[PDB]
RNA sequence: CUAUCUAGCGAAACCACAGCCAAGGGAACGGGCUUGGCAGAAUCAGCGGGGAAAGAAGACCCUGUUGAGCUUGACUCUAGU
RNA sequence: AGAACUGGUACGGACAAGGGGAAUCUGACUGUCUAAUUAAAACAUAGCAUUGCGAUGGUCAGAAAGUGAUGUUGACGCAAU
RNA sequence: GUGAACAGCCUCUAGUUGAUAGAAUAAUGUAGAUAAGGGAAGUCGGCAAAAUAGAUCCGUAACUUCGGGAUAAGGAUUGGC
RNA sequence: CGUGGAGGUCAGUGACGAAGCCUAGACCGUAAGGUCGGGUCGAACGGCCUCUAGUGCAGAUCUUGGUGGUAGUAGCAAAUAUUCAAAUGAGAACUUUGAAGACUGAAGUGGGGAAAGGUUCCACGUCAACAGCAGUUGGACGUGGGUUAGUCGAUCCUAAGA
RNA sequence: AUAUUGGCGAGAGACCGAUAGCGAACAAGUACAGUGAUGGAAAGAUGAAAAGAACUUUGAAAAGAGAGUGAAAAAGUACGUGAAAUUGUUGAAAGGGAAGGGCAUUUGAUCAGACA
């Protein structure tokens, strides 16, 4: 049987945990990412994939550094001691 | 010796038994209700498979 | 009252199964504070837990 | 399984901490709209593929 | 609470109700409606009589495809059957409701049932898994239940 | 063991409206029309005539200025050599 | 292995456990395949025969390359039938 | 233990005694079985089922690539003491 | 005729109750439709002159949501089999203990492990939902506890290969 | 001078008004599915204020009935109003193998205007 007897013998797995994208698209056999090729530089987005890049472009995180460049622009990049 | 059960802990942090138990209740009745409409609105769309073969031909 | 527990940690101490062990039943408020496994031995000496004897395979015949 | 990785046990805690209902004290709070804890988990009906 | 319609003074009746039970309304409008305009005391002999299983209750709507009996005999139908849960349920309320109207000062000698009502109620479902890989529902019919008893007059 | 009766639990397909016949005519084989025969609540188990019963049935013919798989000394080209 | 004796002629006492034979068509055989309608006389098979190739090569690949399979090879071999 | 045997059947240690139940015993079914005399007359067709079946002894043809055929066919016996 | 919005206007209606909804209660119009009374309800809404459009549904094997007859029906029938007494409990065909009968019958319905699963392990409390009957029970609900390595494994080596 | 559906900050609309408008008005690229690429929802409103039902009583309990809060529980967290399909109770009426509909009138109910 192709379906119900043929579906016990699905045990062994093919991706696992990626480091940089953390979900499980890491290929063992070949080990690159299926969505965001690890070993490679560049990151997976393709311009057809326009709502995966949703999911996973800026904003979608923490902008631990970056959410502050713009304070930082409006007051003149500056430095020191407030005041008195 | 032992200064401590999670009881304890809510009791402190407001909650009474009965209030925990009631707003327990209310919470597993929510989570029913809700689940009776997941199994309400998919019935339709759950035998819908895209490669039935029909074991009849003759 | 629900002696399964009980039962399992007597055939584990007794060192025999769980089929071979007799908890008295007019002693089943008495059990059900041997949670521990101490409290088992005691009874097992006090003989309120039993361990049955081989249920017989004879060879006379052959 | 039994011969696991920390990576694993790692994720495993985090969905053991991530079990439990919702504290009742923030259903009290004055603007709130939280009725229940609507991400619960149980290895019977979902399973985390990891 | 807001009930059906009562034609009678609600000085000389004392009421009770049960929401969202598990019985089936189906049965439980027959067993409703088989002790309506009765007395509590007949009545309660009546419903458990019928645990007993003498003195069936008989089912006039909702009787497709069930069996036939003789203890429909004494109602003219044909068709009858012995429904413990909702027995059971009505019972709660006919004691509930007598205790009411015990606490209202009201003579227990001389009640009739007068309005007696079920609804049907919000369904709980279940899976029910059939050939070829599909589902199909598994629910319940739970009902609401609600009664009034009155003391006779002219 | 089922079916059957009972306690509990409790779906589905299908559904214009629905459900007694004969003859006529009619989209050329009426549940409904027309003329007649008749016609008395509510129903249980079975049944497989009918409901031109139902269904992600089989093939047969045709049209389309719709395609695809394959072949060739069809037309137009091509990697390679 | 043998002999007496015995029994409602039973006795591999239950279980377990080959139906046999004469002829024809076909494929030699064991083996493989249409997972979920075709296990076959189809496929493969050993065996027979042909063809190309003596390495600056034969067959094949790659977008290309200071690139590759046969090849850790060399006609009693590789490749194609 | 039987037995050639990890077969089948029965038991010891260990484990379980879980699968919605009660009553009644109509038809039609599912699974299992029996059958007078005849014995494939049924049927597209011996499909299905039945018969045979183990072990010991005797005896075993055509044909043959001499290796097989062959458990050929076909007959007898089987316990207990 | 009607609908959603826009500009003007009635110094328009209105918490002494706007809109909406129900009304085999009434009136007007051929009709589209408008108007009134009553009940319910609780905050905005209309008439006239014009503007503007995502403007009027019985259908599309229409989309989404919800609901019915079928119907208390088909049915919950594989895996040899359950029974008695007591205890607990509101309540026991199904929980627990004991007694009995039985089965798996060592290529097991046993004891352990690899993959995989993820705390399902154990205890206390508990039964709204789940366990297609039930349930005092539970792999469920809630709260907690629990995995100890110089010697077992990974780690180290290389294989086909990358 | 020019371009700009992205980013930061702002102002507005004869726009949509929770099956609409971004897929998302809400813990939405969330839950969930799939080996994976990828796919991808549903879900808004108590009330001015929780004052979220003290206490009594029947029940094993959920709950019920009274009581109470409230302007209103015909607002009781399954909560704004609360349609229809579908359903229960009461009342009226009818009913020999359908029902419904058109014209006409009897009978019953109901409305009328009262010319007061
Ligand atoms: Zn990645």
């Amino acid at each position: 049987g192709k379906g119900t007897p043929s579906f016990g013998k699905r045990h062994n797995k093919s991706h696992t945990l990626c480091n940089r994208c953390g979900r499980r698209s890491f290929h063992v056999q070949k080990k690159t990412c299926s969505s965001c090729g690890y070993p490679a530089a560049k990151t997976r987005s393709y311009n057809w994939g326009a709502k995966a890049k949703r999911r996973h472009t800026t904003g979608t995180g923490r902008m631990r550094y970056l959410k502050h460049v713009s304070r930082r622009f409006k007051n003149g990049f500056q430095t020191g001691s407030a005041s008195k | 010796r032992r200064t401590i059960t999670a009881a304890d802990r809510r009791m402190v942090s407001g909650v009474t038994e009965k209030q925990y138990k009631k707003g327990m209740k209310k919470m597993q009745q929510l989570e029913k209700n809700a689940i009776n409409t997941q199994i309400r609105r998919e019935i339709k769309r759950v035998n819908f498979q895209t490669h039935y073969r029909d074991e009849l031909l003759q | 009252a629900n002696l399964r527990t009980q039962k399992r940690l007597a055939a584990s101490v007794v060192g025999v199964g769980k089929r071979k062990v007799w908890l008295d039943p007019n002693e089943t408020s008495e059990i059900a504070q041997a949670n521990s496994r101490n409290a088992i031995r005691k009874l097992v000496k006090n003989g309120t837990i039993v361990k049955k004897a081989v249920t017989v395979h004879s060879k006379s015949r052959t | 399984a039994a011969q696991k990785s920390f990576r694993i046990k790692q994720k495993m805690a985090k969905a053991k901490k991530q079990n439990r209902p919702l504290p009742q004290w923030i259903r009290l709070r004055t603007n709130n709209t939280i009725r229940y804890n609507a991400k619960r988990r149980n290895w019977r009906r979902t399973k985390m593929n990891i | 609470a807001r009930y059906g319609a009562t034609s009678t003074n609600p000085a000389k009746s004392a009421s009770a109700r049960g929401s969202y039970l598990r019985v089936s309304f189906k049965n439980t409008r027959e067993t409703a409606q088989a002790i309506n305009g009765w007395e509590l005391t007949k009545a309660q002999k009546y419903l458990e009589q019928v645990l007993d299983h003498q003195r069936a209750i008989p089912f006039r709507r909702f009787n497709s495809s069930i069996g036939r009996t003789a203890q429909g005999k004494e109602f003219g139908v044909t068709k009858a059957r012995w429904p413990a849960k909702s027995v059971k349920f009505v019972q709660g309320l006919l004691q509930n409701a007598a205790a009411n109207a015990e606490a209202k000062g009201l003579d227990a000698t001389k009640l009739y049932v007068s309005h007696i009502q079920v609804n049907q109620a919000p369904k709980q479902r279940r899976r029910t898994y059939r050939a070829h890989g599909r589902i199909n529902k598994y629910e319940s019919s739970p009902s609401h239940i609600e009664l009034v008893v009155t003391e006779k007059e002219e």
